[PDB]
């Protein structure tokens, strides 16, 4: 007569489970997000860090050759 | 007492972080992306610094 | 009423200059009543888990008589923005006795363990260099 | 004495060398999850309309 | 001076050449060895995320199955 | 304090079954003399930090007159997988005396906080569920 | 006492293919008599220095009675081009006596410490490499 009643009891524990494993996954994808930040700016550390060592072995070398 | 308004309400909200989770994993695809690209770029800046430290050290 | 426990406001900022994570604590709203004269004692006690030397553990100072005080302090923290991300701040809440061992009002945590909104407190932090975020915290039970 | 140059340089070349393969996991799984995704919003778009008309 | 002079500046710039080398095989393996630990930070949390989007889409295909 | 402290042969593996991490503790090699006599009688002790309670530690068998111990035992740790990242396995290699503290060799820290090949290690035994992998450890602390 | 000490024909030269300082002792002309029939019986000893282990020290094939010496010999340094130029080479002739230890008759050091004639000396062996320069030097006392 009202199977209804007891499918809106099954469906609305369906939406209120449905809320953590998205939010837990949000988290899961901001905790991913933490890391990546720090990798993506370390490599720009890493680009920088070889530049300046490669301009300190020029200005080493320079420095030979300039007084003969 | 209710409407029984907790389904719309929290599919509502089902919806906009799903939506949210692809936005965040896209964007995740273009850092690692460009992350892949800048260690092939230290990759050359590493064996080109070998070489003047190589030269260095290699004077005669 | 086991229920009414409390907030805590919170705020952190990670200083190039200083070289450090500083860890502010401006107030508390509505904390349990542990004494007898329907009042408490409560002050804040920080621990920045779990590798950290004698600089882990930090305390505000103690007012009485309150459950909304106003503490308005902040302690820094030497430590690097690389290493900052795997370490958590389990900020604690008590009650201070002085004839007898202290009561447990509530506890706060934030790190990359935590979850909802401690999780997107720590997550703008590091993010956001340089700029002082600040949210509340409900607090919770079973930090000893 | 400088023998630490010699694998040094050695240790530089093989840490970036799998450094790619670093990148190149996170690359093909951050695929995965991207197609996964796709596949949720398709069944939680469903499953809304689905819990939505039963309701009316 | 100045025959003296001349003769201490090529020493001094000629062993600073060699510890710009020495020092500069540190710097990149230092900065190189925090690059290979922060990926490996990444790829623990992206398992992480990827198991927890494993259970969200388990978590739907029920409640769509059993539902029908 | 001194270079050659010695090597740690570790193992792990998260079992499904058993439902679990278990540390398997093999031998070491090439251990610092801490003795008159000029050998150690040491035995290995787990932590698995923090939130673990009665059996967060566990201690191993002590073995006698040797730099090159035998000791083939494994631990079992009841921890859920998805908690498992959290965590960090501090082993602590120490050398057994009778009439004082005892001495200490060396140790290592497994987890998401540790470096070089300590990190690799605890990745590799998160990622490979119901496998085993056995790698080596620098003894290198206080 | 004894002024007239003589004077010698030193020779200096950095190799580029041996990679290393040629010193070639040619000539003495003049030197101190310290023996009971009016001769010396004389060779070079050399000594680089310092940081100098068994490639430091020299000598020379013995000379018999005579105050003019020909020897006509070269001795070759293990060293690089620009740690060379912080050293000191000392040059020094003795009266070789068979009975008894060696009467000192001159000395003459050349490097960075020295002055004079005998700094130039050095200074343009290192600045004009792979070219043999030749110059006379006064000998003196010094740590006889
Ligand atoms: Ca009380
Ligand atoms: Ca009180
Ligand atoms: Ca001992
Ligand atoms: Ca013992
Ligand atoms: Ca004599
Ligand atoms: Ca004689």
């Amino acid at each position: 007569q009202r199977r209804a009643d007891q499918l809106a009891d099954e469906s609305l524990e369906s939406t209120r489970r449905m809320l953590q494993l998205v939010e837990e996954s949000k988290d899961a994808g901001i905790r991913t997000l933490v890391m990546l930040d720090e990798q993506g700016e370390q490599l720009d550390r890493v680009e920088e860090g070889m530049n300046h060592i490669n301009q300190d072995m020029k200005e080493a070398e320079k420095n030979l050759k300039d007084l003969g | 007492f209710a409407r029984e308004n907790e389904m719309d309400e929290n599919l509502e909200q089902v919806s906009g972080i799903i939506g949210n989770l692809r936005h965040m994993a896209l964007d995740m695809g273009n850092e690692i992306d460009t992350q892949n690209r800048q260690i092939d770029r230290i990759m050359e800046k590493a064996d080109s610094n070998k070489t003047r430290i190589d030269e260095a050290n290699q004077r005669a | 009423d086991i229920e009414e426990r409390g907030k805590i406001l919170v705020s952190l900022m990670y200083s190039t200059q200083q070289g450090g994570l500083i860890v502010g604590i401006i107030r508390c709203v509505h904390l349990a009543a542990m004494d007898a004269n329907g009042y408490s004692d409560p002050f804040v006690k920080l621990w920045l888990k779990p590798d950290m030397g004698k600089k882990a553990k930090h305390k505000t100072q103690i007012k009485k008589k309150t459950l909304n005080p106003e503490f308005n302090e902040e302690f820094f923290y030497d430590i690097k923005h690389s290493d900052l991300a795997k370490k958590s701040l389990d900020i604690s809440v008590w009650d201070y006795d002085i004839g007898k061992s202290n009561d447990y009002i509530g506890g706060c945590q934030l790190g990359i363990s935590a979850k909802g909104e401690r999780l997107k407190h720590w997550y703008e932090c590091l993010k956001n260099k340089d700029k002082k975020i600040e949210r509340w915290h409900q607090l919770q039970n079973e930090n000893h």
